[PDB]
RNA sequence: AUAGGAGGGUGCGGCCCGAAAGGAAUGAGCCUCCCCGAAGGAAACCGCGGCGACGCGGGAGUACGAGGGGAGGGGACCGG
RNA sequence: AGGGAAACCGACAUGCCCGCAGCCGGGCUUAUGCCCGGUGAGGGGCGGGGUGCGAAAGCGCCCGGAGUCACGGCCGCGAG
RNA sequence: CAGUUCGCUCCCGUGACCCCGGGCUAGGGGUGAAAGGCCAAUCGAGGCCGGAGAUAGCUGGUUCCCGCCGAAUCAUCCCGCAGGAUGGCCUCCCCGGAGGUAGGCGGUGGGGUAGAGCACUGAUUGGAGGUGCAGGGGGCGAAAGCCCCCGGCCUCCUGUCAAACUCCGAACCCACCGCCGCCGUAGAUGGGGGGAGUAGGGUGGCGGUGUAAGCCGUCCACCGAGAGGGGAACAACCCAGACCGGGGUUAAGGCCCCAAAGUGCCGGCUAAGUGUUACUCCAAAGGGUGUCCCGGGCCUUAGACAGGUCGAGGUCCGGGGCCCCGAAAAUGGACGGGGCUCAAGC
RNA sequence: CCGACACAGGUGCCCCUGGGUGAGAAGCCUAAGGCGUGUCGGGGGAAACCCGGCCGAGGGAACUCGGCAAACUGGCCCCG
RNA sequence: CACAGGUCCCAGCUAGCCCGAAAGGGUUUGUACUGGGGCCGACGCCUGCCCAGUGCCGGUAUGUGAAGCCCGGGUACAACCGGGUGAAGCACCGGUAAACGGCGGGGGUAACUAUAACCCUCUUAAGGUAGCGAAAUUCCUUGUCGGUUAAAUGCCGACCUGCAUGAAUGGCGUAACGAGGUCCCCGCUGUCCCCGGCCGGGGCCCGGCGAAACCUCUGCCUGGCGCGCAUGCCAGGGACC
RNA sequence: CUCAGGCGGGUCAGGAAUCCGCCGUAGAGUGCAAGGGCAAAAGCCGGCCUGACUGGACCCGUAACAGAGGCGGGUCCAGCCCCGAAAGGGUGGCCUAGCGAACCCCUGUGCCUCCCCGGUGGGGGCCAGGGAUGACAGAAAAGCUACCCUGGGGAUAACAGAGUCGUCUCGGGCGAGAGCCCAUAUCGACCCCGAGGCUUGCUACCUCGCUGUCGGCUCUUCCCAUCCUGGCCCUGCAGCAGGGGCCAAGGGUGGGGGUGUUCACCCAUUAAAGGGGAACGUGAGCUGGGUUUAGACCGUCGUGAGACAGGUCGGAUGCUAUCUACCGGGGGUGUUGGCCGCCUGAGGGGAAGGUGCCCCUAGUACGAGAGGAACAGGGUGCCGCGGCCUCUGGUCUACCGG
RNA sequence: GGUACGGCGGCCAUAGCGGGGGGGCCACACCCGGUCUCAUUUCGAACCCGGAAGUUAAGCCCCCCAGCGAUCCCGGUUGUACUGCCCUCCGAGAGGGGGCGGGAAGCCGGGGACGCCGCCGGCCA
């Protein structure tokens, strides 16, 4: 597993299309949606970027496991909703270098990733105000996982932003 | 890779057509007339394929310098060169 | 014989040479005084504004100013 | 005197239009000069003509006289 | 001493032994117990003179001064890729005689990039409804077929995409016309002729590619082919494009000393020598009751917090500015140097 | 004599050799014969260092790619 | 490399092989116990299979096969066209490997455990026999085991999994021989621990003869800029000749 | 005339044979890729035909602007025709690919021509079609060089420098967990952010009118990411020891076996037997074992010459120091007149010192036992440095003896 | 000049899809019958020929709507996204920013929209 700075910045055209990209590998990351997406909760914390940024389908699985881990050990399956709004589409390739440098040096698929724009939402966790101090800290447990700056946010059900309200209570 | 340039080269969204345009376009155009000296944009129609010019001159103004059988004489300014077209007037459209 | 840059460039100072071919006793460097003057251009002092550095009106487009002319003194250098 | 591979054939000493310089007439301007209208060499464009290809139309080349010789110079090609 | 010698050590030393005089074998030839060895200091084809001043797209050189104008390394073709040809760009001369268009305004047309979106094409998480739908799994029946689960296919909701998608769609660019502006009878646009050089470009912004450096194009601004004044020195960065002698004022930027110009002024911040860096050079994720501030909630001047008693503001959160930790390299030393703390830093 | 030389090479050591020791035309000393011209001299605890040579306590290849170099043995007689 | 020894090939003489433009010639004042042409290389024991390929030799019934000749057409004559005859050489057939060369590849077993070839299936001209083998041949490799040392990428012995050994481009062994490469033992020693003394010649000074290689001009440093490792540039440091 | 697909209904007949109805913007088809275009058609089904023809003109593209042989395409005039009632269309395929100079040759056709003239056979010329050059704007055409030679090239590789850090070395953020409970005594998955230039790679910026390679020996110096020595913190630290971390670069970090080796492995000691930079420090200091010429052998590959980043034996190391640099040794000037003697010490240099072991504390603290410290106090070895010749040893070309 | 009449057209969805009500002087249709003209790869179903027994059920003509599709205007998102020129503006980088000039797409709310126009003829007057 190269660096992710590699991968990290967006400064390249999308490579997304399955019908012209040969030997593109297939997802790593399957499962999106945990808990109980029926039941409805009163608060949602959502996670951003804070600039736009590729993040790999390793750093979003490794973010799943560890955030459903834990909301499972402290919140229930039944009393919370956790849910990864974003699916990797970019292509990450690499140029495969007895042996020739920098010669027809176009990669071939190593990875897939999920590019992001500026103050984008990545995962949400839905809760009710019980367990919304372990909503935060899944967020920030969260975004340890991944290459860019991020910050979380707290909404209600009409989508108005309560994070200070409900911090400050 | 080096291409040549062809008649239909680098010409999908250049000729083609509204959706909501497809099939034979109204008469008007089809049968518009112009007199000697009359300056007329070239728009070509895709569906016609008789007459028309190359692509690389469509949306030029050019210069009506006479007419020969059902086709238009167009005189056009390409950099300092004078080009003479034989155009359609299912292919041209009135100045103004 | 306490001083650093390819050995030169600009300006001048110290020492030295300076008959002819350059100027010059029909007057040299030098000293004093008077007139005009482009672009540019102060200050003393008075009045006022600003928390302050400071600025504004008068003085004043004055003193001065590249250069262009004139008069007096002295008597051998100036250019190189 | 050109056209054509060849046999071979064989053309405007100006019919017309536009028009610069020059010339002529008029108006303004102190003058220079500007404007209007004619005539306009050279110049441009038609019309007509010789020939080759064509059944023909029609196209290519050519047609209303400027060439030739010398001195000097630049350049291309071959010779070291 | 010597264009292959000297010393010590070593080997053969009656044999296929060593040496001398007279002869023969001559250059694609001789000779070779075969190393391509030897053939007069020369041998994978000797030497001398001649062809001959051979040829090369490859290396080097090419001699006085001033004046005017002043490039290019980009397209097509070549057994073409260190070389040529046709064009583009430069220069000199002439004909012809009234228009021309680098900039702008308005107008008549063209476009599908950025952005955005799911209406086609292809992707994409979960849920609800419909459809037995040729699927599978069970139970179930002699056999005709049922009951569910899952799967497939449609509609809707929900969450996401596209360089080789577009129901939409800029900035912007291009063609033409009228006008403003500028150039032109001291002759432009244009046409004819003579002579070239140029076929390795670089930096910078943008695009594709690459971990990056870099490679490949594009834009024509600067170096190439460019002085002077600055960035400490610098090709490219800033001012600025330059005949000669003088005077003055400004430009980039700078004013503690080096070093011309203020230890200049008002308000605030920093205590780390952080910094003293416009760019050619400059370290991050994660953290800090370190300080200076903004906004929003709860209690809230003997009703708050800390330890029913005191008796004035505490409690939390999200942010902004500077600074701190994270932070290890080899000759002795780099804010240009000295040094600088209500600065000479921000 | 040839090699550019009054060249430590090659041509020619091509032919010849008194005494002692000794197997010996070996090494060493010496007679005859020749030379001091294998041609720059003088000084010196006058060094370091280099070339050529002698010796080295204890260990005995631990050196090194490798006992390179050096060292041990050495003639003759008798057993084996 | 040569060598004595082994073996193969051509040749009965106006031969075989070779020089040359020819004339003539070398072998040759020779005659198969000879002349010429390859390969191996004393000596001892041996030298297995393959002629499909490429070479060489013999045959060549048959096909093709140039000129010349003959026949028909054509040309008032020719050029030209068609056919027949048709040598050598190829096609074809046979010998030849001490001629050039070659001598393979998958499954399962005999489970008195497991693992081996007796064994049955494609396959070629045939599938490497006797010997030797981690080799001057072995990539993995410093193979594994044993001996040598305190310690062994060495050396010797053995095993065989021979990447890619092998029988006259010879196989194996071998006394004597060798300034050939290689390992060990006794002895020896300044090779070394660890260097120290002494001698002669240079070096050094004095009197003489008297050059050459080389030389843009010059010539101190640290950190930098730079065509990317500066005595000469920038900022500093130091320095009498 | 209208397709693909779908729905509902039908004898065998079912998922799928043929048929009726409805929805159906093309979701079909159009010879073949893709793009574009096509619905009373350019698609499907039929009728009649050969315009896939002859003689010519102009224009666009390859090849923008901006030059072109050959080729492709478009707009037309005339002739002879085809379909249609007519309008109208037809110079191949709905548009964009399916292809080619000179010379020579073959064919069609109807003209000109061959040296004084005429006839015949034959030849030459003009127009049209065809045979191909795929390196496709058009040579006819296999290799080795290590015996190599020449002209050049930092326009271009190997060593070294430079840029970069994918890789390498070394850290950091979070914490699933493993640890009898306990994430942080210790290890720390999945992810994420870095530093160094000590491994390798990438680029081709300096250097091809030469900057001499690996390893070893000799010698000097530097960094800390510290192996030991000095001082500390946490512990799943009883003691003796261990594990992790912090400050600290003054000193030390050695001897041997195979191998050319660096490295790695092994042996006996040791406090420990650290990793790196200095042109992978150091060949005008050495050696020449490996690598990398010319000789030769083996194996494999090749018909062969020959080749192998496959082994193997042999295979040359030039110097009179010009400047500067360092080590020591001298002559001068200056230091406001000259000379002799004794001093001061601004600055520079040092490691002048470093490190083991033994006795005792003490069989004590600690510990169930086994085992087993420390402060203080004494002694001594080794490495390093500076001196000396009384003792011992070496030499002693003075000297004495055999 | 009137007509809930027709023919030929222009723009080619703001005009289409789907619904509700009304109408036939004339005219347009549905409809009746296949000898003749013409045709079925069978079928007078289409096409064609000859007509007016019946019907306004629908094609057609007139009025209306906003469920779908399309599209014009106004307000919000919003001068948001994006962008031309200059810069000694910040940022480690990615990128951003200041001045002057332009400026969306989508979504939400309220209106619009069930076409407009040209030539001629028929019938009545």
């Amino acid at each position: 597993l190269r660096p992710a700075k590699i991968d990290r910045y967006v400064d390249k055209p999308a490579y997304t299309r399955r019908e012209y990209i040969r030997g593109a590998p297939g997802p790593k990351i399957t499962i999106f949606d945990m808990g109980n997406p029926a039941g409805d909760f009163e608060f949602e914390v959502s996670l951003h970027t804070a600039e736009p940024v590729q993040i790999r389908q390793n750093a979003l699985e490794a973010a799943r496991q560890q955030v459903n881990r834990y909301l499972q050990k402290n919140v229930g399956r039944s009393n919370y909703h956790f849910k990864i709004r974003v699916y990797p589409f970019q292509v990450l390739r690499e140029n495969p270098m007895y042996g020739n440098g920098m010669r027809r040096p176009f990669g071939k698929p190593i990875g897939l990733a999920a590019r992001l724009k500026k103050d984008q939402k990545i995962l949400s966790i839905r809760v009710n105000r019980q367990h919304l101090k372990f909503a935060i800290e899944g967020a920030r447990r969260a975004a340890m996982k991944f290459p860019c700056k991020c910050y979380y946010r707290i909404y209600d059900k009409e989508g108005n932003d309560v994070t200070t309200k409900i911090l400050s209570q | 890779v080096q291409k040549a340039h062809s008649f239909r080269r680098k010409t999908r969204k250049k000729l083609s057509k509204h959706p909501r345009r497809r099939g034979l376009p109204p008469l008007t155009r089809f049968l518009q007339e112009f007199e000697v000296g009359q300056r007329v944009h070239i728009v070509i129609e895709p569906s016609y394929h008789k007459g028309m010019p190359d692509p690389r001159f469509h949306g030029r103004t050019g210069t009506v310098v006479g007419k020969r059988g059902e086709a238009y004489i167009v005189e056009i300014k390409d950099g300092s060169k004078v080009k003479t077209l034989f155009i359609h007037p299912v292919h041209l459209r009135p100045q103004k």
